[PDB]
């Protein structure tokens, strides 16, 4: 999952 | 011995990003929940998670970190992001008055106020002894933005899958701590050792803090005042 | 006519549940994430978060809503709490600088203050044009707590599993309203069909949110700022 | 799913 980190890490 | 170009790359564009992730105005906190005198989780959990995003800012510009896969990215980021946080908040720690002082009196937290978002003593503790010991050794600003990348760039945590290029890279880092070090810092031929347990103490740190999360979250009237981002970082997803 | 003992025992719990879960000073609103002039979409995801729990508050004050099925419960609060807010909102709505005013200027919303939190002039229109509306009806303490319980207890929501005693429910509340009006309430013999359009209008305004908030919550960048318990509410777990 | 409806609703 982890959606808002993968945005975060561009 | 003087330290290779490449090195000395390396601790600018560390320094750099530290300097880019961390406001010493601390004047983003008037955007958080405010502070309450569990009246303090969700001021913390605003800092926090205000925190995290700091800290996947700076991993972003170490030096190899955005090579990595997404996947090695998030699983260091997941485990040590804690660890970074209680390094990076050693620059607004005060043995003064032995607390973390933040541009004012709302903003400064001794260890009750962490009391009253849900933390005990058994992390709080050892925490503030961490805090000065760390305070103590007077640490650089190049040795500080180090540990910190050397923290994040450990391979032994848990979900790492290219633990060999990650190795590398650690060591490479090291070596320019290590370095630096002998070359740009009088007395302190003991200070590596000092340095790496320092890390040491960071993983019980981390385990811990933890534990009380893990308390914290299972408590939908408590959890419900945490952020999406704290949730997803702390959480236990694969 | 007059109300029975029954009817007018609902209509008594119905008020004292709304000013238990109602606070006329918004003191409270200090303690959200501060508005800033997507700037204000802090402050406002703290602002729903907060109403969703009144609105939870209110209905398990509900005659009969507490004796449902969890699943039920939970249907028909995810799919009616944004109507609810739209309808309880109105209180702070205010006619004379067309905006909701809550207790100063930094807690003054108008358009204007909402756009920047995500949303368009699709929604805002028709629910500016709604408020002034359901402003001009002026309604008792009586009708508008009425109002929003038939509203929650509306049987034709997604997810909904006893119908019958749902339906049964709603039709106890609109006969209490509809008499309440005949009786206790001068020159309202339209009034209850204007009130229940009232509720048509809901519907769609509940639509035009739910494609707007669909659009922002798919955007990490945004959801991120938004609450666990808005996250939960309005988004579409089974 | 819903941990946290399920707790405001007591
Ligand atoms: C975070 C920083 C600063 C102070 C740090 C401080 C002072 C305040 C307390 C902190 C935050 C401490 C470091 C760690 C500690 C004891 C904690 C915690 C926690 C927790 C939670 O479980 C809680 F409670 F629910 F919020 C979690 F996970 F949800 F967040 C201030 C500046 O140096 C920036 C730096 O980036
Ligand atoms: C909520 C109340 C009051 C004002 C209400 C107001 C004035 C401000 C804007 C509100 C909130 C309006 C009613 C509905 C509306 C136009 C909206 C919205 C929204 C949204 C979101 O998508 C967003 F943007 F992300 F936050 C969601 F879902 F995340 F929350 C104030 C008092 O009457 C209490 C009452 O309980």
């Amino acid at each position: 999952r982890h959606k808002i980190l993968h945005r975060l890490l561009q | 011995h003087m330290l290779s170009d490449e090195q000395m790359q390396i601790i600018n564009s560390l320094v750099e990003a530290h300097h880019k992730t961390y406001d010493d105005s601390y004047s983003d906190f008037v955007r958080f929940r405010p502070p309450v005198r569990l009246s303090m989780l969700p001021h913390l959990a605003d800092l926090v998670s205000y925190s995290i995003q700091k800290v996947i800012g700076f991993a972003k510009m170490i030096p190899g970190f955005r090579d990595l896969t997404a996947e090695d990215q998030i699983a260091l980021l997941k485990s040590s992001a804690i660890e970074i946080i209680m390094l990076r908040s050693n620059q607004s720690f005060s043995l003064e008055d032995m607390s973390w002082s933040c541009g004012g009196p709302d903003f400064k937290y001794c260890i009750n106020d962490v009391t009253k978002a849900g933390h005990t003593l058994e992390l709080l503790e050892p925490l503030v002894k961490f805090q000065v010991g760390l305070k103590k050794l007077k640490l650089h600003e190049e040795e500080h933005v180090l540990l910190m990348a050397i923290c994040l760039l450990s391979p032994d945590r848990p979900g790492v899958q290219d633990h060999v290029r990650i190795e590398a890279l650690q060591d490479r880092l090291c070596d320019v701590l290590q370095a630096y070090i002998r070359i740009q810092h009088p007395g302190g031929r003991l200070l590596y050792a000092k340095m790496i347990q320092k890390l040491a103490d960071l993983r019980s740190l981390n385990e811990e803090h933890s534990k009380q999360y893990r308390s914290l979250s299972f408590q939908p009237e408590h959890s419900m005042q945490l952020t999406p981002l704290v949730l997803e970082v702390f959480g236990s997803e694969v």
